[PDB]
């Protein structure tokens, strides 16, 4: 299945184009706590503080495993493109109470 | 050694309890059981979430940003044991909190305790 | 550690009754012993070895500072104790090959004189929070009918399991929310990231019932992960790093917080106390008293050992007394009868130092108490 | 303190390593752990089958065999750690190998040590 | 807690070279290490940890006094190295509810580098012998392809465990024998009740062959349960309660007794002088030297530690060296390279100190190895 | 199942007739460690020493069930009365090399 990935690694904040969707990460918050895109979008969560933050799928959310995402330092970024409609919840791996969902439509 | 005395950062040897990326260490250094600073003993599975501390450094007079992941899988150590607790708050904020098993994201979901790794994450500032 | 007062008094004692029968032809006929019934005395120790893989409890009768049994358990187990001595249970967490290899939580329920275990219910999924040990992350409702626990990862929850049954009975979501203190059969408290209460009703099945109450400390106050609470009196206490304490009355089934106290004077706080250790409160019901480890220490020393015991009047909040424990004491807890002991645990020195609550005089102790012992668990059977 | 110093058998204390019954005790003295000098402590389990030991009992002049039941089926106590030789032959002659457990015949087939106790089953000499 | 001077020189080049990191700006990426290659000076302790439901390897590089590894095992398990440093595997022992519940007995095989498990092997109906940990109770095949265990109870039997296949095979039935020193794929001595030796020879299927020896011992006199074996060279090294050291020579796959030797005088003898430990003896296959604890002590003391190790030529008995230890050691063991290293285990201290073979000298030491370890065991490499 | 278990626990020696069939316990020994008997016989040990001996038959022997017997300290006697035809190996629990055989005719 339901994502793909296109980069395996994190990667720095200045590498995301213009028009991107971003779910920007400040003050143990992510910036929407359900997020719309369509099939076939890719999201980018930037984390924009100190605290490292990932972002966290649990099994047979995004397909049969779950996708753990690599933790992001201060001004990196991960992205995700959804490619089955659905709703998508996660969460910041240490940190439980960081939640967000992303309605793929 | 005084107990209850603040904590003094040193930076010349890391199997000591007051090497200064230990500030909010709880456990055991990975160090002393065939691990290293900032990396896991073999047969053992690295955390990728743990707790955080910034830890000032007295060498350069920076404070970095310390993220002690657990070594996991295997039984505690039993070496090297130590407990600081610079900047630690009560598990009602677990991103400084250092008494949780931080052994999320390890492989084979191992969740039980060995040590715990000192690397630096970046700039506290 | 070699051998204490009581041990010598006890092992002689033992010595001479086991001569009189030798020398009376009483022939020596092993057998399982039992414990003798609970009593307001007989206290808990556990012992959660630094992280080990597996830890022990210690059953002890405080009148004697006598070891009357053990019991076994996992990987950072969380002990509970039936206020009115019917039973003692735990959760607790195996793994197939020691520390590694399929893992299984469960809860085992012991009968409270053969300490044999009378439940083993196992819990799906593995859901039991691992955090070095914190009493209130898993509890009793007041009937002792269900067992309370405290996930914290995937997302936060609190496991059901039905003792009277013998069952797991669900998950309940919960907000980002941390300890739970049960005031009814289907109701807890928890305290929340923001600074509130919640609590959560809970029935037979559906989504539980969540209210929040406000924010009643700042951001910057911390307070502990060992908070005192009488669920009889409803009365639950919390420290902050500083001793400024917080006290919520949950008697009514809803929270009333009741006005802060000080459990130091602003000159002690100025010449560097501070509360410290890992169970650094204790609250006695009957007397309305709280007591407190505390010693002088950087602000950030707030886990290590304190060898003062301040003790105050819950409501007036006026201070009664101040003891030198004369050791390295982590944890606290009182017996909840007339004339109480004060229970003073040295994780350090493994020894549970037995004391008069009225006087902070020091009576007995017990040591060798496996490898690093935190947790002082009573009945508050009256 | 002298480890290797001739075993000195007393008949005042149970809980001390050099009571007289202990002369081939190896493990953990039951009495320390809510059992008895000849009982279990409660939610173990009782051998039948161990190694035995005469013991100079000083009081009456008299040796006694003791038999070594170990109390079984939990993790050993951490309680009053005896190790003691009077008369131990090697495993080859395991009637009177103490560091065997000796679990046999415990309910429930239990065969974890826990401790041991020191019961009379006759005379010796 | 105390640090050796090993480790302060380790743990302070490792604070050099992180300065020197951080400096460079070289970022941090945690991952997980491999232990060095097996080498003649690689060391392994294990800790039976005073008969404790779990127990732990030390895998410890000698040249260095560096701990480069742990392994975790279950009850009173029975280590085995391969000589060639191929791999090493236990036999193991654990319960479902931690001392308590269904029994698994398993040998579990290790990559030496990665550590990792490469087989986990049961062993069906519990049939290991649980004792105090004895090293020729499980035993390598000189290939390496097989596992022997000593069974007890019901029976004496020996367990015949395929590891190149990853099955167990079977029981061998065998006379009232203990201990197993394999000569070949399908060959292996034990020791009898009556002083003889039991060879065992075994095919695919069927009852053994058993060929007794000669009695070589009278029945006052007492063989440890911690003989040396060289199986590369089939020298059996037995010593007595006295220090009378018998030799087989089994390197023919028959038995063939060597001169008895006294590793004591008759005036250290007259004097109270006797050998006690654990792992009493070695023996260096290359220089064909034996290695013993001895002391000043009791008659029945015999498993007390003690603080001086007597050298002696094999082949002639003459006195070599005799080694004040500095210590109270319980155990000692040789590498089997040209300079060895003498290798002496203090189960009281827990430390394993590090000594020059030759001169005697403590080189370094390693502390913090368990609750009480007693087991040393070196792969002959050469 | 093949045999009935007349006491549970060992019993004084005393009890035992005179001409009951017994095998005595001593010097690390059965002293019959080859015994006959007809089908309903009772077989009674007797322990003559200070070290406690049992019964021991592995599990198939006597039923399904091992029987192990109890502990006979001096001068206490256990016995089993054997109700089917068949040869019956024993030892002795913490002396394995102590063995015994009940034939039953
Ligand atoms: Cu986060
Ligand atoms: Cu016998």
């Amino acid at each position: 299945d339901k994502a793909t990935i296109p980069s395996e690694s994190p990667f720095a904040a200045a590498e995301v184009a213009d028009g991107a969707i971003v779910v920007d990460i400040a003050k143990m918050k992510y910036e929407t706590p359900e997020l719309h895109v369509k099939v076939g979008d890719t999201v980018t969560w930037i984390n924009r503080e100190a605290m490292p933050h990932n972002v966290h799928f649990v099994a047979g959310v995004l397909g049969e495993a779950a996708l753990k995402g690599p933790m992001m330092k201060k001004e990196q970024a991960y992205s995700l493109t959804f490619t089955e409609a659905g709703t998508y919840d996660y969460h910041c791996t240490p940190h439980p109470f960081m939640r967000g969902k992303v309605v793929v439509e | 050694t005084d107990p209850r005395a603040k904590w003094v950062p040193q930076d010349n040897d890391i199997q000591a309890c007051d090497y200064w990326r230990h500030c909010s260490i709880d456990g055991n250094i990975c160090d002393c059981s065939g691990g290293s600073l900032t990396n896991c003993p073999p047969g053992t599975k690295l955390a990728t979430a743990s707790w955080v501390a910034s830890c000032y450094n007295p060498t350069d007079g920076q404070s970095y940003l310390i993220a002690y992941r657990d070594c996991c899988g295997y039984n505690v150590s039993g070496r090297c044991p130590c407990l600081n607790t610079e900047g630690e708050l009560p598990v009602y904020r677990p991103e400084f909190a250092n008494d949780i098993i931080w052994c999320f994201g390890a492989e084979d979901d191992a969740m039980t305790y060995h040590c715990t790794i000192s690397p630096i994450v970046g700039k506290a500032s | 550690e070699a051998e204490t007062q009581a041990q010598e008094t006890q092992g002689q004692a033992a010595a001479r009754a086991a001569a009189a029968d030798l020398a009376a032809g009483q022939d020596d006929e092993p057998r399982i012993l039992e414990a003798p019934a609970p009593d307001a005395r007989r206290v808990y120790v556990n012992d959660p070895a630094h992280f080990a893989a597996v830890t022990q409890q210690f059953v002890i009768d405080g009148e004697a500072g006598r070891v009357i049994g053990m019991i076994d358990g996992g990987f950072l187990p969380n002990p509970v104790v039936a206020d009115d001595g019917s039973f003692i249970a735990h959760a607790s967490t195996v793994f197939s090959r020691i520390a590694r290899g399929e893992r299984t939580d469960y809860v085992e329920v012991f009968d409270p004189v053969t300490l044999l275990p009378t439940a083993d219910i196992e819990l799906p999924d593995a859901p039991r929070f691992l955090v070095g040990t914190y009493p209130w992350m898993t509890s009793l409702t007041p009937d002792g009918k269900t067992l309370l626990f405290y996930q914290f990862s995937p997302a936060p929850a609190v496991g059901v399991v039905d003792l009277e049954g013998k069952a797991f009975k669900r998950m309940l979501d919960v907000p980002d929310c941390y300890h739970i203190f049960p005031t009814a059969p289907d109701t807890f408290f928890m305290h929340c990231r923001d600074g509130s209460l919640a609590k959560v009703a809970f029935g037979t099945e559906g989504t539980p019932e969540i209210t929040h109450t406000e924010v009643f400390h700042p951001e910057d106050e911390f307070l502990i992960n060992h908070p005192a609470y009488s669920q009889k009196a409803g009365r639950l206490v919390w420290p902050t790093y500083t001793g400024k304490i917080h006290q919520i009355d949950l008697s009514s089934g809803d929270a009333k917080f009741l006005p802060a106290v000080e459990a130091l004077t602003e000159a002690e706080r100025a010449d560097g106390w501070r509360p410290g250790g890992w169970q650094q409160v204790a609250y006695h019901r009957a007397l309305d008293r709280i007591y407190l480890l505390v010693d002088q220490r950087d602000e950030w020393r707030h886990k290590t050992a304190s060898r003062f015991v301040v003790v105050l009047d819950a409501k007036t909040g006026e201070r009664l007394a101040k003891f030198e424990m004369g050791h390295e004491i982590d944890s606290i807890n009182v017996s909840q009868d007339e004339k109480p002991l004060l229970y003073a645990l040295s994780t350090g020195d493994k020894t549970l130092y037995i004391h008069d609550a009225e006087s902070g005089e020091e009576l007995r102790s017990v040591n060798q108490l496996g490898h690093g012992p935190q947790v002082i668990t009573t009945a508050d059977m009256g």
